[PDB]
RNA sequence: GGAUGACCCCAGGCGGUAGGGGAGCGUUCCCGAUGCCGAUGAAGGCCGACCCGCGAGGGCGGCUGGAGGUAAGGGAAGUGCGAAUGCCGGCAUGAGUAACGAUAAAGAGGGUGAGAAUCCCUCUCGCCGUAAGCCCAAGGGUUCCUACGCAAUGGUCGUCAG
RNA sequence: GUGGAGCCUGGGAGUGAGGGCGCGAGCGAUAACGUCCGCGUCCGAGCGCGGGAACAACCGAGACCGCCAGCUAAGGCCCCC
RNA sequence: GCUGGGGCUAGGAGUGAAAAGCUAACCGAGCCCGGAGAUAGCUGGUUCUCCCCGAAAUGACUUUAGGGUCAGCCUCAGGCG
RNA sequence: CGUGAGGGAAAGGUGAAAAGAACCCCGGGAGGGGAGUGAAAUAGAGCCUGAAACCGUGGGCUUACAAGCAGUCACGGCCCC
RNA sequence: AGAUGGUAAGGGCCCACGGUGGAUGCCUCGGCACCCGAGCCGAUGAAGGACGUGGCUACCUGCGAUAAGCCAGGGGG
């Protein structure tokens, strides 16, 4: 039974699955937007939503929370100063999914982005 | 266990009807209101880029 | 007047591409664009080739008009199968066969 | 000089699978199956051309009967009335008579019941 | 685990070979057999 | 009965395993044949609700086929298949099922291309590290390097590859 | 008593595991779908047909073919029938 | 003690701290080819059609008893009547 | 295939003649559709004939309250000549 | 209240046409049997092979560093 558990599993082990939220995370950071599994997407939007609140919190506890996942010291820095700034009034959704048409050729998996709001 | 076995081959007729439920359901799918495309609904239109009035993708 | 196409000896098993045919068999052939288009099967990129150079037959060779076609029949029939060998547990070896599509596409014209 | 199976074989197939025309699954497709499908078909024929003459005198009888009830005696009245009488219409013609010529019958019916 | 066949050209060469045949009237008789039946090979064949 | 095998009439028999006997059908081949049928279509194939025969069969017709077939009467045999866990081959059923070969593990971006989870590049992640790295000897024999390929081989894919 | 009677001389066999039932015994326990002989019968080979609910051998009866005709056998005649 | 390379011993023979163990994935006697189409009183299988007839499962003897020889019982031909 | 002695296959046929299909069209190719050749191309090279099991497409009749070695006999409905 | 029809997810029988497959008929560059002819080769290195050999050559055939061939007689056109 699963009578009200949250989060998937995603066919991976424990530390498995843990880095596979933060090198999406990192992705994510990085290029604004990345294609992936649409769970791998509902999946990410939460992990990654967290990492940009504490960066709207500025304060070093907070950046060295995060780099708890993100681990890349520049990367956060442009967490900090350039996309953190974006979200100051923007209260919580900081991440969008939308599934594209189209699934893989080789397992036929439906894809979706995963974006930063504006 | 002991290797179980068909005891008798299936008939023409009981193999087809073991497969009256193997018919595939077609796509379903809309116009995008954008290009007027056929698409499948709640997918970004893979023909001009639209979903929800606005432009996401380059197609 | 009629177009047709085949696609002979395709490395794909009948069942399976019959699932797609049968999809599309009576369609209109803008229908049956569509629908390959999004069918989530290997067959599909084969079905789709073979309703397309049908539909090139008929407007090109037989004076048929693309607006008008529609799939008039469709079938999929066994070609030669490519035997190959399965090693098994102690020492038996099985016998894989990799099946074979003779895919055909007859178009007609939907008229009026 | 050598005598090959060559063309006798495949005729001889020809002719008991074309005999199970209509017959289910193998049995007209396989000329084993076939073959002894058609022994049994061969008995069952023999066998109901036998009692396609008792069927037919068996509802010839009961039809007669409940035309007689009619009339206020049965079967077996009737018939020994009819052999009193000397009346040799068999059954088949009676039972006809009882639904096609009514009059008629009720004229046999009469004498059956005198003739006693 | 070990297989039966443990390849060794020298082994080969000494106990199938051509001078090893030649030696003893039945491996003379081998030889024979091998041409009247037209092998192509009346010796195994090995590398060095 | 009449001339004897013409046909007719009267009468009686006619379940059948082991098995005895009788009469026939068809297949291959030889005489018949320096003949005859045959492109106005041989053999074989596919139909047939038609004809003859108790039957095995034989005709005839239509379609196929494209170069052979052979009569009356005789002769001679590798002469008739449904079974032998028969033999050879072909194709089914189980079935879209079990499986896809160590639970060291993946994610994204960029590129190439008709096509990419699977090829190349970058970053992130994980595994071995008395090894899952390196160097010899056996054995293997061009598998090495490069260009051009993807039908098959590759347990999927493949633009990649022993 | 003219019968798929009988006898004689030859050619070809197959069979040489029988079985149920009735009657007469032995063995057995006045058991066995038991066993072993005798007389007969059927099945075997009549698992063809009617009856016995169904059922080789109980009752009826020996099926050359055909008939949408008639008479009976055993068994039946309230409905299935 | 384990291990590489080079050698030697084999079929009624080798080798065996002995299990009839091992001698190239089946060893109370290896494998290949030959004798060879061994022999098999055993099991299986035996192919078109019609017509007539139609058994036996018993006796005797038998290293015989699920095989046989003779007789009995079936069939065909000629003869007797 | 076997270390070896040794074991040991499968696999023939376009057409009279390559006249073996220029060129165009869909396709990455394979494949096909036209054009062309030929007496014939369901003789197109996966090539004479092209049976059967087997797989499929189209049509007629039929089937979701019914009990089976799949037939057979009767009657009725529907479709065809 | 009563009664009787059109449903086919799929199945079955029949018909047409295909696919697969490679039987059958025809065919024969090959076999088999008998009969006749003929019958040894080798240190002057056989039988049998290895490796080579072509302007481009995988294999077969031929040939041997003079290598699909060199010399001469005969045949043939
Ligand atoms: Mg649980
Ligand atoms: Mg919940
Ligand atoms: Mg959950
Ligand atoms: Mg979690
Ligand atoms: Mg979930
Ligand atoms: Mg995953
Ligand atoms: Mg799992
Ligand atoms: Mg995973
Ligand atoms: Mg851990
Ligand atoms: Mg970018
Ligand atoms: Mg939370
Ligand atoms: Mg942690
Ligand atoms: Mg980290
Ligand atoms: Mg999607
Ligand atoms: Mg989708
Ligand atoms: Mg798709
Ligand atoms: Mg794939
Ligand atoms: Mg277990
Ligand atoms: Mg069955
Ligand atoms: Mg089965
Ligand atoms: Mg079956
Ligand atoms: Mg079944
Ligand atoms: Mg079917
Ligand atoms: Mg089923
Ligand atoms: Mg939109
Ligand atoms: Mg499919
Ligand atoms: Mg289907
Ligand atoms: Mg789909
Ligand atoms: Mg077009
Ligand atoms: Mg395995
Ligand atoms: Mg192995
Ligand atoms: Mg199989
Ligand atoms: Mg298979
Ligand atoms: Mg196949
Ligand atoms: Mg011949
Ligand atoms: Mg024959
Ligand atoms: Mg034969
Ligand atoms: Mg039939
Ligand atoms: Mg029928
Ligand atoms: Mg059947
Ligand atoms: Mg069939
Ligand atoms: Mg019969
Ligand atoms: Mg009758
Ligand atoms: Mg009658
Ligand atoms: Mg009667
Ligand atoms: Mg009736
Ligand atoms: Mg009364
Ligand atoms: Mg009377
Ligand atoms: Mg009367
Ligand atoms: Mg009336
Ligand atoms: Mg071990
Ligand atoms: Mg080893
Ligand atoms: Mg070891
Ligand atoms: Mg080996
Ligand atoms: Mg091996
Ligand atoms: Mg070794
Ligand atoms: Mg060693
Ligand atoms: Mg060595
Ligand atoms: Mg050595
Ligand atoms: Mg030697
Ligand atoms: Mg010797
Ligand atoms: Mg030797
Ligand atoms: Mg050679
Ligand atoms: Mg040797
Ligand atoms: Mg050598
Ligand atoms: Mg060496
Ligand atoms: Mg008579
Ligand atoms: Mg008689
Ligand atoms: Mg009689
Ligand atoms: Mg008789
Ligand atoms: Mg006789
Ligand atoms: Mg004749
Ligand atoms: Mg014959
Ligand atoms: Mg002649
Ligand atoms: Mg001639
Ligand atoms: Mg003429
Ligand atoms: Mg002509
Ligand atoms: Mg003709
Ligand atoms: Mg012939
Ligand atoms: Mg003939
Ligand atoms: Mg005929
Ligand atoms: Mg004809
Ligand atoms: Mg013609
Ligand atoms: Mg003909
Ligand atoms: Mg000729
Ligand atoms: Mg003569
Ligand atoms: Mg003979
Ligand atoms: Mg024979
Ligand atoms: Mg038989
Ligand atoms: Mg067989
Ligand atoms: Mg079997
Ligand atoms: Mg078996
Ligand atoms: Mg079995
Ligand atoms: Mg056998
Ligand atoms: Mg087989
Ligand atoms: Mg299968
Ligand atoms: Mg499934
Ligand atoms: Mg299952
Ligand atoms: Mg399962
Ligand atoms: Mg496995
Ligand atoms: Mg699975
Ligand atoms: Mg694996
Ligand atoms: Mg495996
Ligand atoms: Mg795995
Ligand atoms: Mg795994
Ligand atoms: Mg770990
Ligand atoms: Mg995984
Ligand atoms: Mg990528
Ligand atoms: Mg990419
Ligand atoms: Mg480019
Ligand atoms: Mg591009
Ligand atoms: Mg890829
Ligand atoms: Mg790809
Ligand atoms: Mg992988
Ligand atoms: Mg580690
Ligand atoms: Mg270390
Ligand atoms: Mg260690
Ligand atoms: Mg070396
Ligand atoms: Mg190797
Ligand atoms: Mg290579
Ligand atoms: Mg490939
Ligand atoms: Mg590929
Ligand atoms: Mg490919
Ligand atoms: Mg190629
Ligand atoms: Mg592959
Ligand atoms: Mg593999
Ligand atoms: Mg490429
Ligand atoms: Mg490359
Ligand atoms: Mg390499
Ligand atoms: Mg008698
Ligand atoms: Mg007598
Ligand atoms: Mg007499
Ligand atoms: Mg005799
Ligand atoms: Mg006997
Ligand atoms: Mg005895
Ligand atoms: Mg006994
Ligand atoms: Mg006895
Ligand atoms: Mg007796
Ligand atoms: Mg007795
Ligand atoms: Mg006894
Ligand atoms: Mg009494
Ligand atoms: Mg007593
Ligand atoms: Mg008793
Ligand atoms: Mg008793
Ligand atoms: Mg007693
Ligand atoms: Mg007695
Ligand atoms: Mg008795
Ligand atoms: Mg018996
Ligand atoms: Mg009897
Ligand atoms: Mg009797
Ligand atoms: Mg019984
Ligand atoms: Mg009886
Ligand atoms: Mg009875
Ligand atoms: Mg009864
Ligand atoms: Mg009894
Ligand atoms: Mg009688
Ligand atoms: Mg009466
Ligand atoms: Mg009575
Ligand atoms: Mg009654
Ligand atoms: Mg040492
Ligand atoms: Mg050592
Ligand atoms: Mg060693
Ligand atoms: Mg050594
Ligand atoms: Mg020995
Ligand atoms: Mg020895
Ligand atoms: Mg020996
Ligand atoms: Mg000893
Ligand atoms: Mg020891
Ligand atoms: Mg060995
Ligand atoms: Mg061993
Ligand atoms: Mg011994
Ligand atoms: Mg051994
Ligand atoms: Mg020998
Ligand atoms: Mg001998
Ligand atoms: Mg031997
Ligand atoms: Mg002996
Ligand atoms: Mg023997
Ligand atoms: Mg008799
Ligand atoms: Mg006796
Ligand atoms: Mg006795
Ligand atoms: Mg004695
Ligand atoms: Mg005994
Ligand atoms: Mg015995
Ligand atoms: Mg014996
Ligand atoms: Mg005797
Ligand atoms: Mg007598
Ligand atoms: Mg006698
Ligand atoms: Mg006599
Ligand atoms: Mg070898
Ligand atoms: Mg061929
Ligand atoms: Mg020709
Ligand atoms: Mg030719
Ligand atoms: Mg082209
Ligand atoms: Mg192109
Ligand atoms: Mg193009
Ligand atoms: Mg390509
Ligand atoms: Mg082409
Ligand atoms: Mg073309
Ligand atoms: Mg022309
Ligand atoms: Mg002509
Ligand atoms: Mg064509
Ligand atoms: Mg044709
Ligand atoms: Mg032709
Ligand atoms: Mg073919
Ligand atoms: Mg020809
Ligand atoms: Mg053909
Ligand atoms: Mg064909
Ligand atoms: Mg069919
Ligand atoms: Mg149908
Ligand atoms: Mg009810
Ligand atoms: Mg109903
Ligand atoms: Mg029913
Ligand atoms: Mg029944
Ligand atoms: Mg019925
Ligand atoms: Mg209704
Ligand atoms: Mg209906
Ligand atoms: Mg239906
Ligand atoms: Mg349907
Ligand atoms: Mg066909
Ligand atoms: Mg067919
Ligand atoms: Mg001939
Ligand atoms: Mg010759
Ligand atoms: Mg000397
Ligand atoms: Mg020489
Ligand atoms: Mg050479
Ligand atoms: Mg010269
Ligand atoms: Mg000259
Ligand atoms: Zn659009």
């Amino acid at each position: 039974m699963r009578h009200l558990k949250s989060g998937r599993k995603l066919n991976r082990h424990s530390s498995h699955r843990l880095a596979l939220y933060r090198n999406q995370a990192k992705s994510l950071l990085t290029h604004g937007r990345i294609t992936t599994t649409v769970p791998k997407a509902k999946e990410l939007r939460g992990f990654v939503d967290h990492l940009i609140h504490l960066a709207k919190r500025g304060d070093l506890h907070a950046r060295r929370l995060v780099l708890r996942d993100l681990q890349d010291v520049k990367l956060v820095r442009k967490l900090f100063d350039e996309i953190a700034p974006r979200y100051r009034d923007r209260q919580g959704g900081y991440t969008r999914v939308l599934k594209l048409a189209e699934r893989r050729r080789g397992d036929g998996a439906p894809l979706a982005l995963v974006e930063l709001v504006e | 266990a002991k290797h179980p076995v068909p005891k008798k081959k299936t008939s023409k007729a009981r193999r087809d009807a073991r497969r009256s439920h193997h018919a595939l359901t077609p796509p379903t799918l809309v116009p995008c209101p954008e290009c007027k495309a056929m698409k499948p609904p709640h997918t970004v239109c893979p023909e001009c880029g639209y979903y929800a009035g606005r432009k996401v993708l380059e197609v | 007047m009629e177009a047709k196409a085949i696609a002979r000896y395709v490395r794909i098993s009948p069942r399976k591409v019959r699932l797609v045919v049968d999809l599309i068999r009576g369609k209109s052939l803008e229908e049956a664009r569509n629908i390959l288009r999004y069918t989530n099967k290997r067959g599909a990129y084969f079905v789709a080739k073979v309703l397309e150079s049908a539909a090139a037959n008929a407007v090109n060779n037989h004076d048929m008009l693309e607006d008008r076609l529609y799939v008039k029949a469709a079938y999929v029939d066994e070609g030669p199968a490519l035997k190959r060998v399965l090693p098994r547990a102690r020492g038996r070896a099985d016998i894989i066969k990799k099946r074979t599509s003779h895919i055909t596409v007859i178009l007609g014209e939907k008229h009026g | 000089p050598r005598a090959k199976t060559g063309v006798v074989r495949r005729r001889k197939h020809k002719k008991i699978l074309k005999l199970a025309k209509g017959y289910w699954g193998l049995r007209s497709k396989s000329f084993r199956k076939a073959r002894e499908t058609l022994f049994a078909a061969g008995n069952y024929a023999y066998a109901h051309r036998k009692r396609r003459k008792r069927d037919f005198r068996r509802l010839w009888i009961v039809r007669i009967n409940a035309a007689c009830r009619q009339h206020g005696l049965n079967y077996s009245t009737f018939i020994h009335g009819l052999k009193k009488a000397g009346i040799e219409v068999d059954r088949k013609n009676l039972a006809d008579l009882a639904v096609r010529e009514p009059q008629v019958f009720a004229e046999l019916v009469e004498r059956a019941k005198a003739a006693q | 685990m070990k297989r039966t066949w443990q390849p060794n050209r020298r082994k080969r060469a000494k106990t199938h070979g051509f001078r090893a045949r030649m030696r003893t009237p039945g491996g003379r008789k081998v030889l024979k057999r091998r041409r009247q039946k037209g092998r192509w090979r009346l010796t195994p064949a090995v590398r060095k």
